[PDB]
């Protein structure tokens, strides 16, 4: 099983710099001469767009700035200049020996200024509570870099059960992320607690951003 | 000019058999060296190779999966077939039909294995609790929860509110999906202007419009 070890896992780059992603095979992917390592670009919601096949062959229509290099174990894709478009995930696949294996992915994201999350917290609508459930939702918005961690405390304890997180992809306009976290309780737990807290921890702040309320 | 079209069921209950089909035009499976692969990409994870049938009838399978797979060709109809028995939830993925295992990728076809039935969603307003702040921008939200199957269509003010909106991807919590959207406008805008969450769940033929009203 030719494991592939793609790296870096993430690449932050700006419009213009050369991007270089590397894929690394366990063993040779060449039948000596042909190198069966192919590179795929996948934007969110797209099917895999094959870019370059058998090491260095640009598909008919891939903008030439995509170069493919390598041989036997070590291989490289070099996007250069990185354009707005090229933000997507890049995969590499060997097909020299079944089973066919794929590299784990490298997501290339456009770099921008650090921005810290606008956090907003929302108690349950009346409607839900009439229906017998309580969801408390916290939206952490418009922030760069992607790395954030949210923690819910109900009357000062860390509740980490019943929590659903969801992230958007990098925004085309300001190149920021956002995520949403929803804590779901029955109506009954909800009513025997007073303060709900949504606490976020992002590179921009020393120590946490917290939003909270009392019923 | 190599058209590859995968056709399959949509939703299928656990433990059934998944029968997929691939229709190719543009090559022939009798070309020396030819063969067609099925690769699947489970929700959000990366690509997984399933099988490959060769020009010469030699079939190769994924080790892990072997026990459940059966590829087939029918060259007079230009169809490669795949069958997976005893589907379980992990098989929700998008299945792709691929020439030579990498060079021409079909479109994909999503199969979804669930035991849930069509459940129309609950749409709940998410209003703030108050203190005019954050650039004196307010963030308002919409929670759409517990529906099956995907998708729903959330717009704000019938597609007129478009900057500030962040619809987050749906996640599964107990065989049913939950989604939320946040819209951030300035203090001049709400509640002076009405803002409405419009959810449409085509599969149960439901359209719901909730107006976000101060709490």
């Amino acid at each position: 099983d030719i494991v592939l070890t793609q790296s870096p896992g993430s690449l932050a780059v700006s419009l213009g710099q050369r991007a270089t992603i590397s894929c690394r095979a366990s063993e040779s992917v060449d039948d000596d001469g042909n190198s069966f390592l192919h590179w795929y670009q996948q934007k969110p919601g797209q099917p895999p767009k094959l870019l370059i096949y058998r090491s260095s062959n640009l598909i008919s229509g891939i903008p030439d700035r995509f170069s493919g290099s390598g041989s036997r174990t070590d291989f490289t894709l070099t996007i250069n200049p990185v354009e707005a478009d090229d933000v997507a995930t890049y995969y590499c696949q060997q097909s020299n020996e079944d089973p066919l294996t794929f590299g784990a992915g490298t997501k290339l994201e456009i770099k921008r200024a650090d921005a810290a999350p606008t956090v907003s917290i929302f108690p349950p609508s009346s409607e839900q509570l009439t229906s017998g459930g309580a969801s408390v939702v916290c939206f952490l918005n418009n922030f760069y870099p992607k790395d954030i961690n949210v923690k819910w405390k109900i009357d000062g304890s860390e509740r980490q059960n019943g929590v659903l997180n969801s992230w958007t992809d990098q925004d085309s306009k300001d190149s920021t992320y956002s995520m949403s976290s929803t804590l779901t309780l029955t109506k009954d737990e909800y009513e025997r607690h007073n303060s709900y807290t949504c606490e976020a921890t992002h590179k921009t702040s020393t120590s946490p951003i917290v939003k909270s309320f009392n019923r | 000019q190599v058209q590859l079209q995968e056709s399959g069921p949509g939703i299928l209950q656990p433990s059934q058999t998944l029968s997929l089909t691939c229709s190719f035009s543009g090559f022939s499976l009798s070309t020396y060296g030819m063969g067609v692969s099925w690769i699947r990409q489970p929700s959000g994870k990366g690509l997984e190779w399933l099988a490959h049938i060769f020009w010469d009838g030699d079939k190769r399978y994924n080790p892990s999966l072997k026990s459940r797979l059966k590829i087939s060709k029918d060259t007079s109809n230009n169809q490669v077939f795949l069958k997976i028995t005893s589907v379980d939830t992990a098989d929700t993925a998008t299945y792709y039909c691929v020439q030579e295992g990498y060079i021409y990728w079909g479109q994909g076809t999503s199969v979804t294995v669930s035991s849930a039935k069509t459940t129309a969603p609950s749409v709940y307003p998410l209003a703030p609790v108050c203190g005019d702040t954050t650039g004196s921008s307010v963030t308002l939200g919409c929670l759409v929860k517990g529906y099956f199957p995907e998708p729903v269509t959330l717009t704000w003010n019938s597609g007129s509110l478009s900057s500030g909106v962040h619809t987050f991807p749906a996640v599964l919590q107990s065989d049913l999906y939950t989604l939320s959207s946040s819209v951030t406008v300035t203090s001049s805008t709400w509640p002076s202007q009405s803002i409405t969450c419009n959810v449409a769940h085509p599969a149960s033929s439901t359209k719901v419009d909730k107006k976000i009203e101060p709490r």
